[PDB]
C-alpha cells in the first residue's frame, strides 16, 4: 500500500491556521443598519428581527455601561417575557468580553438560568448571545419581578391490537389502557441549547 | 469640605518608584507581542507618573489596555490612582473628555473617589461640568451611596439654574438623573423629585415617543409616565411631611400644554397615550385640588433644602471616609500578593 | 457509501412509470436519494382507486414499531398516512386542512345563496 | 473616538547618552579642490535636509522607500531593501538596496537626494562585519529574502548600533568578485565550508601586510570633520 503524506500536511496546516486566525465574534457578529447585513457573510437577516436589529442593543452593549459587566445583575431573555408572562432570567456567573472590540459589544459570558421559575443547579451556556433581544433590568423593582408561585387513551388500532393481544393472553383486563403523560415533559420552544453543540464559521 | 477631599495617605502610600520609561517600554513590547498583561504595570507606571506629558501616555496606555486581551479586571484602585495623577495635575478638560466617553476609556470611580472629584468640581465652581459628570453618573446608576446627597444638590441647582428651553437630550437627561438620587427614600425632596422626574419623562415620552425613552438609556418600558405620578401623587395625599415648590407650576404647564393641539409599539386593546391625554389632565387636575384640600407653601428653596442636608452629609461622609480606609487597607492586603506573584516567573526562570 | 452523521428516515420511495405514482413505505437514511437503496422494505401504497374504487396500502407494524424502537424518524407524508390508519396520532396540520376546507365550503355555498 | 498613540523614552545616565553621529556623505575625499565646492554643495544638501529627514542607517540596515515615478500604479513606487553600500559624496550620493522576490534577487541604486524620492524609513537599523554586502548576490537568497510588509523594528531613541556578530553561507566557489582574498578584509563568509585550508593558504598569498602598517596613505578626517558640524550647527541655527 503506498501512504500519502500531503493530505495530512495540509489537513494540519488548515487546522492550526484556522485556529489562529479564525474570525472574530464581534467582527462577524457586527451589523450595518442602513442594509441589515453582517460583513464576512453578505447574508440578510431575518424580518422578525429586522426592527430588533435596528432598535435594541446586544447584551455586551447593555453590560459595558456598569463595573464588571454586572455580576448576577438582571439580564432577563426579551423573547422569553414577551412569549410568557412569567419572569425568566439568567444567574450569570462568568463573563469574557472580546478586546478587538472597539465599544467592547460582544463575547461570551453565562451561568446558571431559570425558565418558569425552574432554577438549575448548573451554571450551563447562554444560547443566542448576538441577538439585539436584551433587555436590562435595574435592582430596583427587583424583588417584586423575581417573584413567582395523567394519562391519555392509546391509539384505537393500537388498543385493538393490545386487546387482541391480552385476550389471547386468556385475561380480561377490561381497564382501558393507558401511559404516563405527566413524566413526558414536552419542552417549550424556548428551552435554551448548548452552545457547544452548535459549531462555528 | 477640605478634610474630606485632601488624603496624603494615598499620595505617600506605596509608590512604586520604577522608571515610566521602562515601564512604558515594558509595556510597549508587551503589546507589540499582544500577549495579555497584567494591570500591575499600568498601576507602577501611573503611581510613579509625575508629569502632563506622562499623564497622557498613561491615557493611551489605557486605550490599549481596554483593547488589550484582558478587559474585566477593572480595578478600582488603579481606576482611582489614574484619577488622582489626574487630578492633582488638574486636567480638567481631559478628565471631562475621559468621563463623557468611558466607552473608549473604561472608568467606574467608586463613592468615595467620585465624591473627591465632584468636591473638587464645587471648589473650581464649575456647572456644566458637573452636569455632564452627573449625567455621566445617572448612566453609571451607582446613586446607593453617600455621594447622593451631592448628586441631588448638584441637580437641584442645576435644574433651576439651566435656563433652557426645548432641547430633547438635555431635557430627557434631566428627567432621566432626576429619579435615582430620590431613591433613597428620605423625605419630601426625595418622592417630590421623583414625581418631578415621573412628569418630565412623560413629557419626553408624549413629544418624541417611547422609543428615545429607553433605547440610548436604560429605563423601564411601561408609557404611563403621568398615571405613575399620579399614582405618587394621590398616594402622598393618602399618607409625614410634604415641603412642596412651584415645580408643580411647570407640571401643570407641561400637562396643559400637551393637552392643546411608523413603528407602533402600543398595544391594539390598550389605549393609546394620545388618546389618555384628556383624561390624564382630568386626573391629575383632581388630584391637584384634593392636595390643595389637603405642606403646599410653595416657598421653600429646593437647592436651599440641601443646605439642611449638610447635616446629615457631614454625618454620613464618616462612614465614606471609614468604608475608604477600608477599602485601602483591602487594596494593600490583596496588593502585595500579586507583587510576590509577579517574582514567582522570575523564580520559576 | 458511509455518510457522515446523518439517521435513519422511514420514508416514501415513488414507482411506477408517469401518470402511475406508487409509493412504498420504506427504512433508509436521511442522505438516500428519492428512490435510492434502503435497508428494510416495509410497505406500499397506491394513491389510484382500483376497481372496487378504494385504495391499497400495506403496513407492517412489528416491523415498524422494531425500527423506531431502534430509532427512525418520519417523514410528514408517511406519518400523516400513519395517523390516517389509526396506529398513530392524527395529524394537526390535517386537522387544519379539513376546517379549512369546510370553511371555503361554508363560504361558497353562502354565496351561493346570496347569488340565487 | 481618537486612536491610541505610540511613544519609547528610555533614560539612562550612563547609557542614553550618546553623543554625535555623523554622516559618511558629508565629508569630502581625499582628492584635491577647493573647499568652497564642498561647502556650498554641503549647505544646499543641508537646506534640502531641513525638508527631508533621513532616518539615518547603515549598510546592513533595511529601508522601505517611496518615490514619485511618473509610469507607476498611482504614480508612486514602494521598495524595501538592504542596505549594501553608500557610495558618491555630494549631492549624487547613493545608496544601494536588495531584496529577492519570486525567486529573482533584485538591487536598485537610491539617489538619497533627488527630489524624485518621497520619503525614506528605517525598517530595521544594525550594522554588519562587512563594509561593503555586495557578496549577497553570490550569497544564498535566503539570507536576503525580506518582507515586503514586514512593520519598522521601533529603536529605542538613544542607543549604541546593534551589531549582529553572525556569519553567511555562499554559493559554491564560481563568484564574480573572488571574495576569498584578503584585499577586501571581509568576515561574515564561512572559509571553513566554502573551501579549504589549501585554497584559503593560496589565496593569502596576495595578503600583503603593509598596507595597514603604511601611515601616509591613510585620511586624517578629525578636523574635517569638526567644521562639518560647526557648519552644520550654524545653519540649524540659522
Ligand atoms: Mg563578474
Amino acid at each position: 500500500v503506498r501512504p500519502r503524506l500531503i493530505a495530512e500536511l495540509a489537513r494540519r496546516v488548515r487546522a492550526l491556521r484556522e485556529q489562529l486566525n479564525r474570525p472574530r465574534d464581534s467582527q462577524l457578529y457586527a451589523v450595518d443598519y442602513e442594509t441589515l447585513t453582517r460583513p464576512f457573510s453578505g447574508r440578510r437577516l431575518p424580518v422578525r428581527a429586522w426592527a430588533d436589529v435596528r432598535r435594541e442593543s446586544r447584551l455586551l452593549q447593555l453590560l459595558g455601561r456598569l463595573p464588571l459587566f454586572g455580576l448576577g445583575r438582571l439580564v432577563t431573555r426579551k423573547s422569553w417575557l414577551w412569549q410568557h408572562d412569567e419572569p425568566c432570567y439568567w444567574r450569570l456567573t462568568r463573563v469574557r468580553p472580546d478586546y478587538t472590540a472597539q465599544n467592547l459589544d460582544h463575547g461570551k459570558a453565562w451561568g446558571i438560568l431559570t425558565f418558569k421559575g425552574k432554577t438549575e443547579s448548573e451554571a450551563r451556556e447562554i444560547e443566542h448571545v448576538m441577538y439585539h433581544d436584551w433587555r436590562l433590568v435595574p435592582k430596583h423593582e427587583e424583588e417584586a419581578f423575581t417573584a413567582f408561585t395523567a394519562s391519555v387513551p392509546y391509539p384505537p388500532l393500537l388498543r385493538a391490537m393490545i386487546i387482541a393481544e391480552r385476550q389471547k393472553n386468556g385475561d380480561t383486563s377490561t381497564e382501558e389502557p393507558m401511559l404516563n403523560v405527566q413524566r413526558i415533559r414536552m419542552e417549550p420552544w424556548d428551552y435554551p441549547a448548548k452552545q457547544e453543540d452548535k459549531g462555528r464559521a | 469640605s477640605s478634610a474630606y477631599v485632601d488624603s496624603h495617605k494615598w499620595e505617600a502610600r506605596e509608590k512604586e518608584h520604577y522608571c515610566l520609561a521602562d515601564l512604558a517600554s515594558l509595556m510597549d513590547k508587551t503589546f507589540e507581542r499582544k500577549l495579555p498583561v497584567s494591570s500591575l504595570t499600568i498601576s507602577r507606571l501611573i503611581d510613579n507618573i509625575s508629569s502632563r506629558e506622562e499623564i497622557d501616555h498613561a491615557e493611551y496606555y489605557l486605550y490599549k489596555f481596554r483593547h488589550s486581551p484582558n478587559c474585566w479586571y477593572l480595578r478600582n484602585w488603579t481606576i482611582h490612582t489614574w484619577i488622582r495623577q489626574c487630578l492633582k495635575y488638574d486636567a480638567q478638560d481631559k478628565a471631562l473628555y475621559t468621563l463623557v466617553n468611558k466607552v473608549q476609556y473604561g472608568i467606574f470611580p467608586d463613592n468615595f473617589t467620585f465624591n473627591l472629584l465632584m468636591d473638587s468640581f464645587i471648589k473650581k465652581e464649575n456647572y456644566k461640568d458637573a452636569l455632564s459628570v452627573v449625567f455621566e453618573v445617572m448612566m453609571q446608576e451607582a446613586f446607593e451611596v453617600p455621594s447622593t446627597q451631592l448628586l441631588s444638590l448638584y441637580v437641584l441647582f442645576h435644574c433651576l439654574a439651566k435656563k433652557t428651553d426645548f432641547s430633547w437630550e438635555e431635557e430627557r437627561n434631566f428627567g432621566a438623573s432626576l429619579l435615582l438620587p430620590g431613591l433613597k427614600q428620605k423625605n419630601s425632596v426625595g418622592f417630590s423629585s421623583q414625581l418631578y422626574g415621573y412628569a418630565l419623562l412623560g413629557k419626553v415620552e408624549l413629544q418624541q415617543g417611547l422609543r428615545a425613552v429607553y433605547h440610548n438609556m436604560p429605563l423601564i418600558w411601561k408609557p404611563g409616565y403621568l398615571d405613575r405620578a399620579l399614582q405618587v401623587m394621590e398616594k402622598v395625599a393618602a399618607s409625614p411631611e410634604d415641603i412642596k415648590l412651584c415645580r408643580e407650576a411647570l407640571d401643570v404647564l407641561g400637562a396643559v400644554l400637551k393637552a392643546l393641539t411608523k413603528l407602533v409599539e402600543q398595544l391594539d386593546i390598550e389605549e393609546t397615550e394620545q388618546s389618555k391625554l384628556p383624561q390624564y389632565l382630568e386626573r391629575f387636575k383632581a388630584l391637584h385640588s384634593k392636595l390643595q384640600a389637603l405642606k403646599i407653601e410653595s416657598e421653600g428653596l429646593l437647592s436651599l433644602t440641601t443646605q439642611l442636608v449638610k447635616e446629615k452629609l457631614s454625618t454620613c461622609e464618616a462612614e465614606d471616609i471609614a468604608t475608604y480606609e477600608q477599602n485601602l487597607q483591602q487594596w494593600h492586603l490583596d496588593l502585595v500578593q500579586l507583587i510576590q506573584r509577579e517574582q514567582q516567573q522570575r523564580e520559576q526562570a | 457509501k458511509a455518510y457522515r452523521g446523518g439517521h435513519l428516515t422511514i420514508r416514501l420511495a415513488l414507482g411506477g412509470c408517469t401518470n402511475r405514482p406508487f409509493y412504498r413505505i420504506v427504512a433508509a437514511h436521511n442522505k438516500c436519494p428519492r428512490d435510492g437503496r434502503f435497508v428494510e422494505q416495509l410497505g406500499s401504497y397506491d394513491p389510484l382507486p382500483n376497481s372496487h374504487g378504494e385504495k391499497l396500502v400495506a403496513l407492517n407494524l412489528d416491523r415498524i414499531r422494531h425500527w423506531i424502537g431502534c430509532g427512525a424518524h418520519l417523514s410528514k407524508p408517511m406519518e400523516k398516512l400513519l395517523g390516517l390508519a389509526g396506529f398513530f396520532p392524527l395529524h394537526p396540520m390535517m386537522i387544519t386542512n379539513a376546517e379549512r376546507l369546510r370553511r371555503k365550503r361554508a363560504r361558497e355555498v353562502l354565496l351561493a345563496s346570496q347569488k340565487t | 473616538q481618537p486612536p491610541p498613540k505610540p511613544v519609547i523614552v528610555d533614560k539612562h545616565r550612563p547609557v542614553e547618552p550618546e553623543r554625535r553621529f555623523l554622516s559618511p556623505e558629508f565629508i569630502p575625499r581625499r582628492g584635491r579642490t577647493d573647499p568652497l565646492k564642498f561647502q556650498i554643495e554641503r549647505k544646499d544638501m543641508l537646506e534640502r535636509r531641513k525638508v527631508l529627514h533621513i532616518p539615518e542607517f547603515y549598510v546592513g540596515s533595511i529601508l522601505r522607500v517611496t518615490t514619485a515615478d511618473p509610469y507607476a500604479s498611482g504614480k508612486i513606487s514602494q521598495f524595501l531593501g538592504i542596505c549594501i553600500q553608500r557610495s558618491g559624496r555630494g549631492l549624487g550620493a547613493t545608496f544601494i538596496l536588495r531584496n529577492v522576490i519570486e525567486g529573482q534577487g533584485v538591487e536598485i541604486c537610491f539617489e538619497l537626494y533627488n527630489p524624485r524620492v518621497q520619503e525614506i524609513q528605517v525598517v530595521k537599523l544594525e550594522k554588519r562585519l562587512d563594509d561593503s554586502l555586495l557578496y549577497l548576490r553570490d550569497a544564498l537568497p535566503e539570507y536576503s529574502t525580506f518582507d515586503v510588509n514586514m512593520k519598522p523594528v521601533v529603536q529605542e531613541p538613544n542607543q549604541k548600533v546593534p551589531v549582529n556578530e553572525l556569519k553567511v553561507k555562499m554559493k559554491p566557489k564560481p563568484w564574480s568578485k573572488r571574495w576569498e582574498r584578503p584585499n577586501f578584509n571581509i568576515k561574515g563568509i564561512r572559509f571553513d565550508l566554502c573551501l579549504t585550508e589549501q585554497q584559503m593558504k593560496e589565496a593569502q598569498k596576495w595578503n600583503q601586510p603593509w598596507l595597514e602598517f603604511d601611515m601616509m596613505r591613510e585620511y586624517d578626517t578629525s578636523k574635517i570633520e569638526a567644521a562639518i558640524w560647526k557648519e552644520i550647527e550654524a545653519s540649524k541655527r540659522s
